């Protein structure tokens, strides 16, 4: 019967200077033995607070700890640019394992920005080699929730794609995504129209980018 | 006497001793028009009619999938394929399905599968656009008389090509009408009813769409939207069609303006720019003499919503038809009569008189003599 | 100050073995309980092992029991993690976490190592194939660049016009394909006014293979 | 042999010479469970069943307005009023309507009007919440045998109160099951069908709502949403009810998980934490001797999706039942058999053997002797 | 520099008359064509009158024909607008717009006066009634303050705690009621932690009536 | 036949530094005789450009003029804080009237911010005087599109309300609105429940604020 901490929300989108509150809910009572860590990529996680409300030495007084029942809340009074990162709870109730939550991402909130959509057909060189990769690009969009759907001629493609998203851009707080769909050139050349159709909040209705093979 | 006490009322008056006057009839309200030594006329746009509208796009709201076929291959032999994947009005999706010895394959793994269904539209809606070339306005002209009712009007038609008309006003002459049949919005027609909607709102409707051409076998763009594929546990893939979107559309059209359609003809609240020449309109009862007896009011004088006052008077003399003496005072001032040239036709029937009094305190005296009717009045103006 | 620094990461074949070390400075090492926390790619922190200040008792999470064993040289002020029978699932960044303790493993304030990466895979080192992100016509702005495919292991570095072109590029996170090889894409948007003026060249750098590839991209 | 070649497959093994093993059955997939000197068992959660669900809120989707009454007053005498304005299940709006001599009033202007209609729900939907106290899980346990099919299992029930069960496995003993019946989501039930939906999404549905109580005369909160008032030209005010929202809901539920309901019982894909005690499970065929003849494979050995290899062999000796010799090599190494204790029951019928080989190159030898079966194999691991 | 400055605004009764003047500096006035542009409350600019550099010909929009007359004293370097028979609809801000012209009224670059306001109404000057925006319980933040009603003409100035309380107040634009009188509201949100601590007082200032009213607000 | 210029969009909501384009469409061809004015409250309108593309002396080169057919566009290259104001087109085609467009408001775009809603019952003093004003307040919301609906007990109130909106706040670029509903105390006291229900983009479903009379 492991103790499991459930963090929420998964993503917390706030403008700088706003008050942030992140929740961690314990599978069972752990009484106060809960700690909040901040994780910025490239660095090790950094203990912000422990015993549910005590700050670790040297952390700013923005970071605040509260507990009621099994529900613990980390509160950031005013978000600084530095504070946009991922946050993990860890319980230390009785004995190991001192399990971690699954993390809450705190991101910069922005005005909705529709993506720029591009499609790239498989190159002649790679086609010579034996495989074909079509690449759909979504450029500089916020929020991150975005749906890329590959369409072959009359068919909706599934299980043959892979996505990759950049982290929020330092200058315009936006995201970009790249979906590549790879086929054996054998299967690639039995079909004519390749399209990616993008659904995003910034688009009044989805936008499709297509090409016909060989042209 | 057809537009007193209506909020939607416009006063347009012939400048500089004009014989002609410009009105913009916007359905709903009416326009009271005056020109010097002419009858005041109430003009309104009875209706706007449209026929033979061009369908700009057809959207499906109830579809049907038939002729469903499957093809799957096996974890070693690449991606499955169906010729229907390029046959049109066919909607399809690939998945992977778990394959092994039990369903027929040499080794184990996830194998390609594609399901393909033939899409067809069972019932559709149209977005038709309004040609200025088939509008047909009808205008009702009634003369702003004092004829009795507590408070029949002739009408004239305006096609876009035949843009001029003549309204015979019995007893007053012939009014000439020359109106100019002067919208990024579409008539959404569904199932013997219709609405008027913003057109990018229409173009963004998440529904399958073909173009306006009359071919009974069209290709439906974005068929996908009425077809759902479900491969939950990687054992099978099912396709089903969504069932009619009529209810969803109706809910999405509550705010839209509903439009009457009965037999290809559809009726609009339109706005028609127009103007009237009264060269052969000249008043009734200029032959008559002034009125020598006294006048007394049947009701209390009443201010209308636009500042004019409405007066019902009974004449109990015997000059049989007579012009009604009328002036205002500060201190004599000659009155502004919207009911042009009031005349008592008969001693029993009272008459209505609409008059615009000056701002502030004014005294309206009717009849001639010193026991003639005098009405103290104070016109306020506080809000535009 | 109080600090731990780790070493011993790298590439392991499946079923192979590797030992990670994590050396301590700035505190009496004997009085700190030590723990091993790992983080798999695109996943959360996993608390997996722990050992008391005296190394007289260990705890292993169920995921690593009987394969990993945690040990401690107090005289040499270091912590050890002997990982045996590595499965692909063990690919992760491993942190060692130290904290003063009066009870066996319980601690309050802690200190983390830098974190070392270990990657277990049958994949053999391979340079990347580089293909072009060919642009087309919009004459405003259009996108173009390079695609870096079928390489192992991480990482590659992709530069644009030898660094002269930095604004507007996005190098995407590598995605690891079913083949066990990596694949990423590096894109930039630039104005179609200057598609036929400035030659756009990408510099792909997979140093584990020492393959450096410049690819020029044009319609 | 029921879970080879399924993607959704979990391997859980009894640690430290355990007699008991923890599994979390998540419907869909299955769990292959091994403990030392015990039969391997495939366990899966066949279904989850719920009955007697508490309705948390009722939302109307088709309403009806009756008993409509109007009251208007006149420009001088203030705001109109109707007692129905405080009678419940009555929805109303005030407007102003143009008043004057023709419709009955002393002077002119805009006068107060209020229309009031009696609202009633014709057909509603329910948001019922799932009590952990009336779930009923059923688990199917089949023994991971080598019995023949190319590749019947006993089942056991778990109520929330009666949380323990015993599965008789004929020929292998009695497995004991003690599972713990371990969701901010609502069962939206509409018209003999049902969906599972996020609950603030349900609470924000723009529909009139009463509470779960069984009174046949409830008060509908936000009735207004199914009633539209139209006072276009200030001559009248009309009320009409919106007509059913069934279509709109269906369209809004395409993404929702559909749930089977037939007779108050509803079926869920549930997640049940559980664990099995095999204290009276001990293997079949430990009496038997080793197998002295040779073995040859009927098919090609096949890798499963989780790295184990599946081997079909025929034995053409005459020791009638016999334990199947089995080991792997680098260099001898003793093999890891998921099909615990393989034994040839009959020389005609082949047997299936699932085995986990080491990573890298390995040699699986079956039978005893030097012409015994040897299978070169190379297990790769490239992705988690 | 080139500039015009206007005067002559104020309150007029309906049917009354007022004359607006607009004096010119920094250019040879005779060579500029003059125009009158007005803007009614909550509405766009209306171009209503124009006059040539020599004042030998005028143009009047249909809205003001026969009531307003535009004139020009070139020797005294000023422009005049004699408005007669004012109706409530003429309430507006009036700008005079000047521009060099070779043709009658046509001009390219221009210069605008400051703009003067005229208000035509039967309403008589009246101080405002001040009523309290009483708060209630939320114990975070709650709203409270003053309501300034039935006053004429504009404007009023509303201050909060004699200026000590500025952050969080919203003084709303006056709305002109059917009575011809104005009505506005001034609100502030403050924390319920200090509802019974700090007395909140508003200062209403209708100087046309010279009524100054302090109203204290509390639950 | 007056020439009428139709400006669009009515409101143009952009973040600072974004490119702004405003359209003015002419009832009939005026060929190039179109001018763009900027109007900031308290000041007179200021001519930015004239003859459809010529800048007036001293205006920054951000402001740009274009014409095609009857459609004229004013373009701001990068919006400065100063440039948030109203913009008017004026035609000078042949002869007066040199009509103006109805204006386009250019405002600062922001993240959606739901309003704080408050209700204020008529005061005892004003009730003594003879009238009653209920006041619903919406505090610090963006965007400005917001619907206030007054509800008396079972009845939706109409024609008896008046709204007032502040201009965009200098610090958080947000709006606040005040709706007052006035009745004769006579009619006021025949009804029990007074509510305002607010619909806004920031609210997942409308929020109502009510009171019962006298309590
Ligand atoms: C798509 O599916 C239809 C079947 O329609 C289904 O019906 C129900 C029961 C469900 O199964 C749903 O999936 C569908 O709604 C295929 O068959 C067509 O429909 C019927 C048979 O089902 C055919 O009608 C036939 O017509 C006879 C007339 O004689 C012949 O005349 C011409 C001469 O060339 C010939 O072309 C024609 O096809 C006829 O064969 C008559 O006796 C009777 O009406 C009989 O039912 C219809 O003709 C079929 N269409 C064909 C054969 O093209 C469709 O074929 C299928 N589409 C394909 C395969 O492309
Ligand atoms: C709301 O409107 C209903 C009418 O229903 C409408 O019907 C159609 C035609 C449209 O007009 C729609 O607007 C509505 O759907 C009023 O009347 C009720 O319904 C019917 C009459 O229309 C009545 O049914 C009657 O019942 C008889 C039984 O005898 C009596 O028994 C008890 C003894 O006390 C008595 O209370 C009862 O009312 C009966 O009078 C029988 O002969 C026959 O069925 C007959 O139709 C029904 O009883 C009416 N309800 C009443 C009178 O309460 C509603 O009255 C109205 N609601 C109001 C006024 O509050």
């Amino acid at each position: 019967s492991e103790i499991v901490l459930t963090q929420s929300p998964a993503t917390l989108s706030l403008s700088p200077g706003e008050r942030a509150t992140l929740s961690c809910r314990a599978s069972q009572s752990i009484s106060t033995f809960l700690a909040w860590y901040q994780h910025k990529p490239g660095q090790a996680p950094r203990l912000l607070i422990y015993d549910a409300s005590t700050r670790a030495t040297g952390v700013p007084a923005r970071f605040s700890g509260s507990r009621s029942g099994t529900d613990f809340t980390l509160t950031i009074s005013t978000l600084e640019p530095e504070d946009f990162a991922v946050y993990y709870c860890q319980q230390r109730y009785n004995w190991p394992p001192y399990t971690f939550g699954q993390g809450t991402k705190v991101e910069i909130k922005r005005t909705v920005a529709a993506p720029s959509v591009f499609i790239f057909p498989p190159s002649d060189e790679q086609l010579k080699s034996g495989t074909a990769s079509v690449v759909c690009l979504l450029n500089n969009f916020y929020p991150r929730e975005a749906k890329v759907q590959w369409k072959v001629d009359n068919a909706l493609q599934s299980g043959n794609s892979q996505e990759s998203v950049t982290e929020q851009d330092s200058k315009d707080s936006t995201y970009s995504l790249s979906s590549t769909l790879t086929l054996s050139k054998a299967d690639y050349e039995k079909h004519k129209v390749y399209a990616c159709e993008v659904t995003h909040q910034g688009l009044s209705s989805p936008v499709t980018k297509s090409f016909n093979r060989g042209e | 006497m057809r537009c007193v006490g209506v909020g939607n009322r416009d006063f347009v008056e012939g400048l500089s001793g004009a014989t002609w006057v410009d009105v913009v009839l916007e359905h709903g309200g009416c326009v009271t028009t005056m020109a010097k030594n002419k009858p005041t006329l109430d003009i309104e746009l009875q209706k706007t009619e449209a026929t033979q509208l061009a369908t700009l796009r057809k959207l499906c709201i109830e579809g049907k999938i038939t002729n469903i076929t499957t093809d799957s291959r096996c974890p070693t032999q690449g991606e499955a394929i169906l010729p229907e994947e390029q046959d049109q009005n066919y909607v399809c999706k690939h998945t992977y399905v778990d394959r092994g010895w039990g369903n027929g394959c040499g080794c184990f793994g996830k194998g390609s599968l594609v399901t393909c269904a033939k899409f067809q539209c069972l019932e559709s809606i149209e977005g038709k656009v309004v040609q200025h070339e088939n509008l047909k306005y009808t205008v009702i002209i009634t003369v702003h008389t004092g004829d009795q009712h507590q408070v029949q009007g002739v009408t004239a038609e305006i096609t876009s090509q035949a843009s001029t008309a003549e309204a015979i006003l019995p007893g007053y002459g012939t009014l000439g009408l020359e109106c100019s049949p002067r919208n990024e919005m579409i008539l959404l027609t569904m199932k013997n009813k219709a609405w008027m909607v913003h057109r990018q709102w229409f173009f963004d409707l998440p529904l399958p769409w073909t173009s306006g051409a009359t071919t009974e076998t069209p290709t439906w763009n974005r068929r996908e939207l009425l077809v759902t594929f479900k491969n939950a546990h990687a054992k099978k893939q099912e396709v089903v069609v969504l069932g009619s979107q009529e209810g969803a559309m109706h809910t999405a059209l509550t705010g839209a303006t509903e439009i009457q359609t009965s037999g290809g003809t559809s009726i609009f609240a339109g706005h028609l720019k127009c103007r009237l020449k009264m060269d052969k309109l000249e008043l009734k009862g200029m032959s008559y003499a002034m009125c020598l007896n006294t006048f007394v009011l049947k009701k209390e004088v009443c201010e209308t919503q636009h500042g004019t006052i409405l007066i019902k008077v009974e004449y109990k003399g015997e000059d049989a038809p007579c012009k009604i003496p009328f002036s205002t005072e500060d201190k004599a001032h000659n009155g502004r009569l919207i009911t042009a040239n009031p005349v008592v036709t008969k001693k029993e029937e009272p008459v209505n008189i609409e008059a615009e009094p000056p701002f502030g305190e004014s005294n309206i005296v009717i009849g001639i003599g010193d026991k003639a009717l005098k009405i103290n009045w104070y016109r306020k103006g506080l809000v535009p | 100050e109080v600090q731990l620094v780790e070493s011993g990461g790298g590439l392991v074949q499946p079923g192979g073995s590797l030992r990670l070390s994590c050396s301590a400075s700035g505190f009496t090492f004997s009085t700190y309980s030590m723990h091993w926390v790992r983080q798999a790619p695109g996943k959360g922190l996993e608390y997996v092992s722990a050992i008391t200040g005296e190394g007289d008792s260990a705890f292993y999470a169920d995921s690593v029991k009987g394969r990993f064993t945690i040990s401690r040289d107090n005289s040499k002020n270091t912590l050890y993690f002997e990982m045996n029978s590595l499965r692909p699932e063990d690919t992760a960044v491993y942190y060692c976490v130290g904290g003063y303790s009066n009870f066996y493993y319980y601690y309050t304030m802690d200190v983390w190592g830098q974190g070392t990466t270990v990657t277990v895979s049958s994949a053999s080192t391979k340079g990347p194939s580089v293909f072009p992100l060919a642009p087309s016509s919009k004459s405003g702005t259009a996108a173009l660049g390079c695609l870096v495919k079928d390489y192992f292991p991480e990482p590659v570095t992709v530069s644009w016009n030898s660094g002269a072109l930095t604004s507007g590029v996005h190098t995407f996170p590598a995605v690891l394909q079913s083949s066990g090889l990596y694949s990423l894409s590096s894109v930039v948007t630039v104005p179609s006014s200057s598609l036929g003026t400035q030659t756009y060249i990408c510099n792909v750098n997979h140093k584990p293979s020492n393959t450096k590839v410049d690819k020029r991209v044009e319609p």
